[PDB]
């Protein structure tokens, strides 16, 4: 749960496939595993789904972060086929994905680097820039000012 | 379509490049346009009625 | 040519002179040449034809500046025989004479004997445009500024003498 | 290095910390996750770009830098005041 | 010739359906594809009018089709009716032209970049008569920017939109330079 | 051997190599921008210099 | 808790008053005032305020000489003539804060809620905002040092609701108002350099000398905050903007366009009048 909180390290799923397989070894607690895996295929939904949920929630979540994780790479750290990355786009396409860039030549994809309207973006940007660097450069200097008051 | 013009974006047949652009302030090259056809007919005015005044 | 201007003075002014000002561009040594001088009387009788007899070999210059407006390369014998100059040499010698200039731009490039050119004429749309026009503006703004002046001092020759 | 082309590479974080490039990523990814740098980086080829961080503890090479850095600012600032309002409290006023 | 719903054969001056026959060369020709489809495909009168001669039909579906190889082979019916006329004929140079600047501004617009094979299959023609064509219509037309063939492969900008659309006023700004300039000349005099 | 003297280039495996073309870099746009605040001066000069 | 506060001018005119009764004794001291407003509402508004004695020692300073009686007449009688505003703080006109203050602000903090101080200069030539709102309250600190009274500066606004902006417009008849256009504007332009440099030339001359030869820990620990917001502008190489500068340009092109046509266009009055007026009134003055 902790892991599924937040800031989703990327990490690797064959540490969770003996947690799980232990998971419905043992009895002491969360016993009805094999109630879960009842149906034949309704526990393969579950599964293929859930680790297919949580390849798509990491994804959102290093989406917000623009460090251009370069995807063709992240691909060969996953040891997993491009063609179902693809299909993971087919579900972007309908996660609203729309806010991205790609690549005719390269691979590489890019959630950021848009047109960039100067008077909109840059405007935003250089305004809490320039005002934070205003009031907070006002704030801690006649603050100090007056903190340099008591030695006297 | 895009001879259309329904939505951004053009074709390519040697590289095949896929390009969407759009022009947001289309508003001010129509009023400083029209300013600026509407002013010519106030100099040539001008000018017809101090040439008309002169000569 | 006259293109805005409608007045029966120029236009015969110009009816000895339109059939060369025409075949200019064309751009046809042998054939223009004798054409020249064949009814050549009064622009020819003007005075020691200077600008004409620099005309007579400016002609391929201005063909070579219509190549530098044409694509950028250069063939042996399409472009060269098009050119009436079918030689190695004097191909990228006299191209390189256009090169000198500076009014054109060309890439000068040696691989398997071509001569390339990027020929790069892009306005100065989006690469570096306060450069471009910040002269455009101090200058339109001088012009214009001393057309205020020359709309603020008339008015005072109005009220001078009331 | 607080200006003259902040751009760095993972060169040097991975001959500082003697990790393979494979690593690198899960590296900025948690330091990233901490919450201590808010870097975000648009590059293609491999490259390190920072943003805000906070030293913490001292640095007197930027007390040094800060007062020059600063007496620069402000003598920039000074020369601009003087050379705008030189010409312009005579003219305008 | 937006009134053809109330005319009738006249005559005195022109049959209906010769002025049909000459309004469809200035509609045709002088009208873009949101003009035709805004008058005279919405309308009702051409597709009436269309069943009496076939070609018309070809002329119009296969232009809005943007299907030379159809256009060009029947082109030549356009090039020889469009002479031996009363008032038509002298400027059949006008209409040809115009007509192919006009298609090449129609294919180049939605078209960045063009390779020597498709369009010589489109066009159905060599590509030694397009090189001198847009060569000719580079400076002459003045269509789009510069072309270039490092790669033998037609590849326009055509940055027109963004400064060039602020550039469009910069021709009355000389031109009204030249007229204030006229009205200081007017001072004192 | 004179224009090697004269031009003081560099002589390659039989070929001359050009350096120094359009190696320009850019300005910083500060020195123009301070040059645009001078023509402001002189726009609030010239429209406002009578009154 | 209290993000803003508004302080009338009435009150900076009652210390006008407080170096006008003076009487030329020599004393010319920290006058502590009582400051009124209303602590209803999350903003501070001060209407008016008074004074009371207070006389402190020459060497010692821990001595303040305060009053409950004339406090408690004076504040009876203001809420009996006008019951919407109450007590809430305390003022001293000193330019420095000496440490007797959080005695002096104790005593306003155990009878009255929370008050704020608000530190002023004797002389009015101080070019910066002579109000400075800081709120007595305690905060806890990184370092380990025990907890004590923190005055953390809060925002100010000098307004008049109704009357006194009335007031000080007759009596000064010398301002102007906002005017909006070329002299209210370039005023602005050619003195604000000296508004900062007064400012920022005054404070870090001060501040590298504390830097050096400072000691008894002066918070050095925000001083990284200051030199890391400092550092947060590390000389952008404009490469990015351009275009932005191609837009304001632009929008620069077309004030350019608005002034040369539209001034053209005022250009046709004066340069028809001009003619048709002297041409007829030569004509017909003989």
């Amino acid at each position: 749960l902790l892991k599924l909180f937040t800031t989703m390290e990327l990490m690797r799923w064959s540490t969770l496939v003996e947690d799980y397989g232990m998971e419905l070894r043992k009895g002491s607690l969360e016993s009805p595993a094999t109630d879960v895996f009842g149906s034949t295929e309704e526990g393969e939904k579950r599964w293929k789904d859930l680790k297919n949920r949580v390849v798509e929630h990491n994804i959102r979540i290093m989406a917000k972060y623009y460090t251009r994780i370069t995807m063709k790479r992240m691909a060969q750290l996953l040891d997993l086929s491009v063609d179902e990355s693809e299909a993971f786009l087919s579900n972007l396409v309908v996660n609203k994905t729309i806010f991205a860039k790609v690549d005719r030549l390269a691979g590489i994809i890019n959630f950021q680097r848009p047109k960039d309207p100067n008077n909109l973006l840059n405007d935003w940007s250089q305004k809490l820039n320039s005002l934070m660097s205003l009031v907070n450069k006002t704030t801690h200097l006649i603050a100090k000012e007056e903190m340099i008051h008591n030695l006297q | 379509m895009i001879l259309d013009k329904k939505f951004h974006g053009i074709l390519d047949q040697g590289e095949g490049v896929l390009i969407i652009f759009d022009e947001p302030p289309v508003d001010k090259t129509y009023e400083a346009a029209l300013e600026t056809i509407q002013n010519m007919s106030k100099v040539v005015d001008s000018l017809y009625n101090k040439a008309k005044k002169l000569t | 040519d006259r293109l805005q201007f409608r007045q029966p003075s120029l236009k015969r002014s110009l009816m000895p002179y339109f059939l060369l000002t025409q075949a200019v561009r064309t751009g046809n040594l042998a054939k223009f040449n004798q054409v020249l001088d064949q009814f050549g009387e009064k622009f020819q009788a003007d005075g020691t034809y200077t600008l004409i007899i620099r005309l007579r070999h400016n002609v391929i210059k201005t063909g070579v500046r219509m190549i530098s407006l044409s694509y950028s390369r250069i063939s042996l014998a399409d472009i060269a025989q098009k050119l009436q100059l079918d030689s190695p040499e004097d191909a990228e010698f006299i191209v390189a004479k256009a090169i000198r200039d500076g009014v054109i731009e060309a890439s000068i490039n040696h691989e398997k004997g071509y001569v390339q050119s990027k020929e790069m004429i892009d306005i100065y749309s989006t690469r570096e445009p306060q450069l471009a026009f910040h002269q455009r503006i101090s200058f339109c703004l001088d012009i214009h500024n001393m057309s205020v002046k020359a709309m603020r001092f008339p008015p005072k020759s109005y009220n001078k003498d009331l | 290095r607080p200006a003259n082309h902040r751009q760095l590479t993972f060169e040097e974080i991975a001959k500082s910390a003697k990790i393979t490039v494979n690593e690198v990523e899960l590296l900025v990814m948690k330091a990233l996750s901490v919450g201590l740098v808010k870097g975000s980086i648009d590059e293609v080829d491999k490259r390190v770009h920072m943003t805000w961080v906070q030293p913490r503890v001292l640095d007197l090479q930027q007390i040094k830098g800060m007062k020059d850095r600063l007496e620069f600012w402000c003598t920039d600032v000074k020369s601009m005041e003087m050379l705008v309002e030189h010409q312009a409290h005579d003219i305008l006023t | 010739f937006l009134d053809t719903v109330s005319t009738f054969t006249s005559y005195e001056l022109m049959d209906y359906k010769t002025f049909v026959t000459y309004t469809v060369y200035v509609s045709m020709i002088a009208l873009e594809r949101p003009d035709l489809r805004e008058k005279v495909i919405k309308g009702a009168e051409i597709l009436e009018v269309l069943h009496s001669l076939p070609a018309v039909r070809q002329y119009l579906f296969s232009l809005y089709e943007c299907r030379y190889s159809v256009f060009f082979q029947s082109l030549a019916v356009v090039e020889q009716e469009m002479k031996k006329d009363w008032l038509f004929a002298p400027h059949y140079r006008y209409y040809v032209r115009e007509m192919r600047i006009h298609a090449y501004s129609q294919l180049l617009e939605s078209y960045r970049s063009l390779t020597l094979g498709y369009m010589a299959e489109a066009f159905g023609v060599g590509v030694e008569f397009i090189d001198q064509e847009l060569s000719r219509f580079i400076a002459a037309g003045r269509l789009h920017c510069k072309i270039d063939k490092v790669n033998e492969i037609v590849e326009t900008n055509r940055p027109d939109s963004k400064n060039w659309q602020y550039q469009e006023t910069i021709k009355k700004g000389d031109l009204l330079l030249n007229r204030v300039q006229k009205l200081s000349r007017v001072i004192n005099m | 051997t004179d224009y090697a003297k004269k031009r003081g280039w560099v002589l390659g495996p039989n070929n001359y190599y050009s350096f120094a073309s359009q190696q320009q870099k850019p300005e910083d746009t500060t020195i123009p921008s301070t040059e645009l605040a001078k023509q402001v001066i002189e726009y609030a000069r010239q429209l406002e210099m009578i009154v | 808790a209290v993000q803003k506060v508004v302080v009338h001018p009435l009150v900076l005119l009652s210390v006008v008053d407080h170096f006008n009764r003076i009487g030329k004794v020599g004393n010319q001291k920290r006058v502590v005032g009582v400051l009124l407003g209303s602590w209803q509402k999350k903003v501070l508004d001060v209407s008016n305020s008074f004074a009371v004695p207070f006389d402190e020692d020459d060497k010692d300073d821990s001595v303040w000489f305060l009053d409950h009686d004339y406090l408690e007449n004076m504040y009876g009688m203001f809420k009996k003539v006008n019951a919407r505003e109450r007590i809430v703080g305390w003022y001293h006109t000193g330019p420095k804060l000496h440490k007797n203050d959080i005695a002096i602000n104790e005593l306003m903090k155990r009878y009255c809620p929370n008050s704020v101080l608000v530190i002023i200069d004797v002389k009015p030539k101080d070019l910066g905002l002579p109000t400075e709102a800081y709120i007595s309250v305690e905060e806890v600190h990184d370092d380990g040092t025990p907890t004590s009274k923190t005055f953390e500066h809060v925002t100010s606004e000098i307004g008049a609701e109704e009357a006194e902006e009335v007031g000080v417009e007759h009596l000064l008849r010398d301002i102007k108002d906002t005017t909006v256009g070329t002299l209210s504007q370039r005023i602005t332009n050619q003195v604000h350099g000296l508004k900062g440099l007064n400012s920022k030339l005054l404070d870090i001359r001060s501040y590298l000398e504390k830097v050096a030869t400072g000691k008894l820990p002066i918070n050095h620990q925000i001083i990284y905050q200051l030199q890391d917001v400092f550092n947060l502008l590390p000389d952008v190489s404009l490469q990015e903007f351009v275009k932005a500068f191609y837009l304001k340009t632009n929008d620069q092109m077309v004030v350019v366009y608005l002034a040369s046509l539209i001034r053209s266009v005022v250009a046709l009055h004066n340069l028809i009048n001009n003619k048709i007026a002297n041409r007829d009134a030569e004509k017909k003055e003989g």
